[PDB]
């Protein structure tokens, strides 16, 4: 089957500047009676359907604006914005249309800066949780950027990696950051025999790790 | 222009068939084909196959052999699609996709389709607060765990929408067929504790609505 790859995963932008998309082919798409090259250009909405915009990889389609355009032919396949707006935080996508069965890419996705850092948002187990037979210690991790981030929990300066539940949030609209919780849950008695319960979480914008914990008695 | 009208959003139990509807209006159903892309894991797109209501020509995908089998409707104007043997990895969005030409492709709204063997429980919350007496920030944040509800979603608001700023919503995550999530907000010193906050959480499909006051 004909497997398409997409460089780079993910690039951080500001409003007003080029971007560039690259979509590679591991074969030929250009079929010589034509010189029509099989393949177009996606685009999907958080919510909304996906969309189409540059068909034959050199194209505008009606209903799409000036500012996309695309090039290349057979192998190397590039989509470029001259000005980006607002609006368009979406995801790319390019799908060849020349050998069934169709592959899709990776997915492109856009992004804002920058300069977002967080301290302490490290909470106890309240009571309500004990009396129904567990425990569970949350460490929220507001006000961040990038998302590429690593969270370490210790425990009694033991690594524990078993129980630890992450979840990512998306860019925000007012302030363009990010938000990360990560719940460590566990039984009643093991949180008895323990004491210190240490958050670890370590950064790109700091040369130190951001250490604090918090007792038990 | 042209309307692709499909189903809604079904919980069906492993082991039995579900069945995606797509409607089409505005255009001959026995000229263009319809096609099916499946969306997993957020982003990734799969296709699943194709088929010509004409001449009943009918192709599917090495993933999809022996589990999605697409059957056209001449009287109604309309697609089907039918899956047997459900398993875990087919929880997805499913969207009917219109070939017109090669120029552009019409596309729907998708079908939510999750599959648990899974019961309807009302959301047992938690409240939490900051164990310090102290801290060093002029911002107190606060915060409150929903655990065990079934099924997707949960509206979570705080101070019956008057705290509506620096409010932060965390997707849930599936542990143990029954799904968890949480909530942060930032509230100055000067209120808290003198003032006092609540959690206000909803499930519509259990009718249940508890006030947590922190």
């Amino acid at each position: 089957d004909i497997v398409m790859s997409q460089s780079p995963s993910s690039l951080a932008v500001s409003d007003g500047e080029r971007v560039t998309l690259t979509c590679k082919s591991s074969q030929s798409l250009l079929y010589s009676t034509n010189q029509k090259n099989y393949l177009a250009w996606y685009q999907q909405k958080p919510g909304q359907s996906p969309k189409l915009l540059i068909y034959w990889a050199s194209s505008r389609e009606s209903g799409v604006p000036d500012r996309f355009t695309g090039s290349g032919s057979g192998t190397d396949f590039t989509l470029t914005i001259s000005s980006v707006k607002a609006e368009d935080l979406a995801v790319y996508y390019c799908q060849q249309y020349y050998s069934y069965p169709l592959t899709f890419g990776a997915g492109t996705k856009l992004e804002l800066r920058a300069d977002a850092a967080p301290t302490v948002s490290i909470f106890p187990p309240s009571s309500e949780q004990l009396t129904s037979g567990g425990a569970s210690v949350v460490c929220f991790l507001n006000n961040f950027y990038p998302k590429d981030i690593n969270v370490k929990w210790k425990i009694d300066g033991s690594e524990r990696q078993n129980g630890v539940l992450n979840s990512w949030t998306d860019q925000d609209s007012k302030d363009s950051t990010y938000s990360m919780s990560s719940t460590l849950t566990l039984t009643k008695d093991e949180y008895e025999r323990h004491n210190s319960y240490t958050c670890e979480a370590t950064h790109k914008t700091s040369t130190s790790p951001i250490v604090k914990s918090f007792n038990r008695n | 222009e042209v309307q692709l009208q499909q189903s809604g959003p079904e919980l069906v139990k492993p082991g039995a068939s579900v069945k995606i509807s797509c409607k089409t209006s505005g255009y001959t159903f026995t000229e263009y084909t319809m096609y099916w892309v499946k969306q997993s894991h957020g982003q990734s797109l799969e296709w699943i196959g194709g088929i010509n209501p004409n001449i009943d020509d009918t192709t599917y995908n090495q993933n999809f052999k022996d589990k999605a089998t697409l059957t056209v409707d001449k009287s109604s104007s309309t697609a089907y699609m039918e899956f047997r043997s459900l398993t875990f990895d087919d929880s997805a969005v499913y969207y009917c996709a219109r070939d017109d030409k090669a120029s552009f492709a019409f596309w729907g709204q998708g079908t939510l389709v999750t599959v648990s063997a899974a019961k309807t429980t009302p959301p047992s919350v938690y409240p939490l607060a900051p164990g310090s007496a102290a801290q060093t920030n002029s911002m107190v944040t606060l915060g409150c765990l929903v655990k065990g509800y079934f099924p997707e979603p949960v509206t979570v608001t705080w101070n019956s929408g008057s705290l509506s700023s620096g409010v932060h919503t965390f997707p849930a995550v599936l542990q143990s067929d029954l799904y968890t999530l949480s909530s942060s907000v930032t509230v100055p010193s000067s209120t808290w504790p003198s003032e006092t906050v609540t959690c206000n959480v909803a499930h519509p499909a259990s009718s249940t609505k508890v006030d947590k006051k922190i």
